[PDB]
């Protein structure tokens, strides 16, 4: 009952060599659970936010993709409000050369870049399309509110 | 083992792109830098390394220096040790032989490039 | 000016360029090195998913920055 | 046992081989680390060309002992 | 202002790891021009020789074979007597993945394991054929005659 070799190399270089805004660690009790916090992108609605993640890597990773949900309440057409993702590299368009490094770097690629118009919240995407500078202006006070000292 | 180079200039990785050349491979599995493989088919059609007959080749993504599988994560010795091969996708991308054929029963398209998609190389 | 690419396995690469390059520009360099299509490319520094037309000066990348690679990616 | 052969570059690889091995079960290895064909190569020792049939017992060739591959060749 | 870069590495390459059996080096005036000495293969009648050639890398090298010839009188059916060698790999079968070393090795080999049914030197295959035994100590007594202490 030990872990694929890729885990524990992926592991111990992830945490070398860590990103700048990415913060993931493997719980001690859990080699395959990460505690996640990424930064909100700069120039976003985010930016300034900390926002935390699960990462849990399952049994056939990393021929399948890591399960990774928001614990920190966001404001995001492609986010709902249990902090479920929906993202085309996390299912159909996942790759095994894609690691936990970067699924957290295209999680933040895809909070600096929306996309309401293939939603996964419906009235939050709604709101975007619809006035989007109002949308924006709620994602800001939800990172404040929620974000923030966190 | 360790850093690739042509065996025909002898220049090493970094030689190589320092003016412009790229690392290619033959479909038998056998690496040059282009220019010197180009000039090699300009006089013979056979594979410098190995004298099999080459028609096509392409270049090879391997910068650095001592190559691994970027989904296994094994550096070369550890990708031999248990009867694996090194191989190259003809968009050049480079995995150990067990990964490839476990990552193609899922998507067959390249890991690395996502282009719809291979050889042996022997460095 | 040199700045830097963490590409996908983690390696970082070096990269010559301008601050006038855009990312388009940034992105065909970094074909030759990976052999990565641009178009499956995404470039991400800040936070940020750089976009094709804006040049690094825009972004206010400067000398020594590193940029991490991810490939194409889209909310659904 | 282990024997050494000076590849086609100058580099050395390590073969695990028996006395008994013929010098096709040897140019059989070479191939799977070089992708060399056997009938390409030439196995030279003491400035001989080693014959396929025969062992390595039989060339007397023992342990720690380096093997020099050349292409096929014929004088004419 | 100079050589190719293969011949200056191959050079100190040959003089960093001498092969048993074989010494080539370079002339002084000219490093295109090798001073070689090869050891007769062990278990031929030209066993115990030490044969002087003479070894030309031509300006298009590794693109076309070095020139090489025997200073050396040998008694050998694909050897002349103006010590020219006709070998496919000096010629036709030439590849730029071979080298001095192999090159020299492969002189070696033709000396281990003459072809007299497709000779340069025809009265020696003559020879060869119709009374090996013969043909062979005659290959022994040019040996000492020519080949020891020379
Ligand atoms: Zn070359
Ligand atoms: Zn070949
Ligand atoms: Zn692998
Ligand atoms: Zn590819």
């Amino acid at each position: 009952a030990g872990l694929p070799r890729r885990i524990i190399k992926e592991t111990q270089r992830l945490l070398a060599e860590p990103v700048p805004g990415i913060k993931a660690e493997p719980d001690e009790s859990n080699a395959r659970y990460f505690h996640v916090v990424i930064a909100g992108p700069q120039d976003s609605p985010f930016e300034g936010g900390t926002f935390k993640l699960e990462l849990f890597l399952p049994e056939e990773y990393p021929m399948a993709a890591p399960k990774v949900r928001f614990m920190t309440k966001i404001y995001h057409p492609n986010v709902d409000k249990l902090g479920r993702i929906k993202l085309d590299i996390l299912a159909d368009k996942w790759s095994p050369a894609l690691q936990i490094r970067t699924v957290l770097l295209s999680i933040q690629a895809l909070l600096s870049a929306p996309n309401p118009d293939d939603p996964l919240a419906n009235d939050v995407a709604e709101q975007w399309k619809t006035n989007e500078a109002q949308a924006i202006e709620t994602a800001r006070a939800w990172t404040r509110l929620y974000a923030m000292n966190n | 083992s360790g850093t690739v180079s042509c065996p025909i200039c002898m220049d090493g990785y970094s030689e190589i792109v320092q003016n412009g050349r790229l690392i290619v491979s033959t479909e038998c599995g056998h690496v040059f830098c282009s220019q010197c493989l180009r000039d090699s088919l300009k006089n013979a059609n056979t594979c410098p390394t190995c004298r099999k007959k080459i028609n096509r080749y392409h270049p090879i993504y391997i910068g650095s220096g001592t190559v691994s599988c970027p989904i296994c994560m094994d550096g070369y010795s550890e990708i031999v040790q248990n009867g694996r091969l090194i191989v190259s996708t003809e968009c050049g991308h480079v995995f150990c032989s067990q990964c490839l054929r476990d990552s193609l029963k899922n998507a067959n398209t390249c890991p690395t490039c996502r282009k719809k998609i291979y050889h042996p190389i022997y460095i | 000016m040199q700045i830097f690419v963490k590409t996908l396995t983690g390696k970082t690469i070096t990269l010559e360029v301008e601050p006038s390059d855009t990312i388009e520009n940034v992105k065909a360099k970094i074909q030759d090195k990976e052999g990565i299509p641009p178009d499956q490319q995404r470039l991400i520094f800040a936070g940020k998913q750089l976009e094709d037309g804006r040049t690094l000066s825009d972004y206010n990348i400067q000398k020594e920055s590193t940029l991490h690679l991810v490939l194409r990616l889209r909310g659904g």
